């Protein structure tokens, strides 16, 4: 991607809602092994040794998922109809709603 | 906000958590503002597990 | 229909003489005003009601009315609301408001037959905790107090 | 409790020191009630739904 | 002066709070004592601890920082109201008044297709 971003903008769309608390605690897991990874430097996984061997600076990029693992709460993970009922209550005007 | 008051004159009066039971042991690092988990950055650190603080079974502070 | 009653019925309650002084409730400035005060009246040990209205009936002339007061053993903090506290020549004063009485109109209202509905709906205790807390503040606020 | 922005509020576009949003109150109650215990602390969740008997997950805090 | 109190625990503040009423009484005894909290429990645990020692707690005055501060405007400056005409309450009739006047004013035009679609004038309120 052109740029880094932020969790709260990454935009998730599951229709089932047990599926979306389970995805949402899936990335949490999966953003505390690979931030653990980073600082120690070795990890005992294929994906996450992958993505090490990717990753420029180790220490900057645990620095983001810290930052990514803070804000995981507000993390964005909807259905298609929590998705608009939040969407349409942000924008008010366009939308023509209460 | 509080630090920066030009006028303001601040005193501290803190009663040290001596640590015991794991909530003490937590309040205690959250007041002297000190990390006690071990990342394991290096094997001869990610080895040993006693330099760590001990937890007494018997805790049912936290 | 109410106003034309009113305003002047407030008037007679505001220029009537109290106690001896005859102090009126006009004279009274806004710096010596002091309306709704809630106290926290702490009690340390279980308050058992045989063990207080002893107390109460032998130096007071208005327990004598009535049977013993009937309450469950309690420990903790004491609450209350008092409508008036005003201080008039360097002395202190306490006042509530009651008003009920549907029935009555006329002089039915007296020395006696005010002491006795204070007996039948039990005010007495209420005044007795009151200035044992009006003199637990006053002894706390003012610099060498004397009741 | 998550309490979104009206979104045309000018205030969360460029937050300050002193802007108060309900998710750090939130989040800052969770140390309040941490130091606050001064003996036991209890903290409980539901872990399974007892309906479809799926998994869930506790708040990020915990 | 003003002087700020830090400390680990609330029990050490609440007991520094009674050391300074203890040490200086004021001299008007009908003067109350300005006590900020952000709610009512809170206030409601200092008045029990406040009494479980000096035997009573009276006259104490619990409002909030808005309300404490406003009051403090009307007692150092002359003229201005006990309550402010700007209300959470006051503000949305206001508004409800002067939006349909504002309407097609070349700026507001983008409030404007909100509204005029129709209303039973829930949208606008």
């Amino acid at each position: 991607f052109p740029r880094p971003l932020t969790v709260e903008e990454l935009l998730v769309v599951t229709f089932t809602e047990a599926a979306t608390a389970e995805l949402r605690g899936r990335i949490r897991s999966n953003i505390h092994e690979l931030r653990i990874a980073c600082l120690r430097e070795t990890t005992d996984n294929p994906l996450y040794e992958r993505l090490l061997e990717e990753i420029d600076d180790k220490a900057q990029a645990a620095q983001w998922l810290l930052l990514a693992e803070r804000q995981m709460d507000e993390a964005a993970v909807f259905t298609i109809h929590g998705f608009c009922q939040r969407m349409l209550n942000l924008n008010a005007f366009e939308s023509g709603m209460l | 906000l509080l630090s920066d008051l030009e006028s303001s004159q601040e005193l501290d009066a803190f009663v040290d958590v001596t640590p015991d039971n794991l909530l003490h042991n937590i309040q205690s690092d959250i007041l002297e503002l000190e990390n006690r988990a071990v990342a394991g950055v290096n094997i001869e650190e990610f080895s040993r597990s006693d330099n760590k603080r001990p937890l007494d079974p018997l805790d049912s502070s936290i | 229909q109410w106003e034309p009653v009113l305003t002047e019925w407030i008037t007679a309650v505001l220029q009537a003489p109290l106690n001896e002084t005859g102090v009126s409730l006009s004279q009274l400035s806004a710096r010596n005003k002091q309306v709704e005060m809630e106290f926290y009246l702490p009690i340390s040990e279980p308050l058992i009601a045989s063990q207080l209205d002893t107390l109460i009936r032998q130096f007071d002339p208005l327990s004598a009315g009535c049977p013993p007061l009937e309450f469950m053993q309690v420990r903790g903090m004491l609450k209350g609301f008092i409508d008036l506290v005003f201080r008039h020549e360097g002395r202190y004063y306490l006042l509530d408001y009651k008003s009920n009485w549907l029935g009555e109109d006329s002089s039915a209202y007296t020395q006696q037959a005010m002491a006795a509905a204070m007996q039948a709906h039990r005010y007495d205790l209420q005044y007795q905790l009151y200035t044992l807390a009006l003199h637990r503040y006053l002894r706390h606020r003012i610099a060498d107090y004397d009741y | 409790r998550q309490l979104a922005p009206l979104g045309f509020d000018l205030m969360s576009q460029k937050p300050k020191r002193g802007d108060r949003s309900r998710r750090d109150d939130d989040r800052y109650l969770f140390l309040e009630a941490l130091i606050s215990a001064q003996q036991k602390l209890y903290i409980s969740y539901i872990g399974r739904s007892i309906q479809d008997n799926s998994e869930r997950f506790p708040s990020v805090l915990v | 002066m003003l002087r700020v109190y830090h400390s680990n625990r609330l029990d050490v503040l609440e007991a520094l709070m009674e050391f300074i009423v203890e040490r200086e009484r004021l001299d008007d005894p009908f003067e109350p004592e300005m006590i900020l909290v952000q709610s009512t429990g809170m206030a409601q645990w200092l008045q029990m601890t406040l009494s479980q020692k000096f035997g009573i707690a009276a006259n104490i005055d619990f409002p909030l920082p808005a309300s404490f501060i406003w009051d403090m405007f009307v007692r150092v400056l002359p003229e201005i109201p006990k309550e402010s005409a700007f209300n959470k309450q006051s503000m949305s009739w206001k508004l409800m008044t002067l939006l349909p006047q504002l309407l097609e004013r070349e700026d507001f035009t983008l409030l404007r297709h909100y509204l005029t679609d129709d209303s039973d004038k829930r949208k606008l309120f």
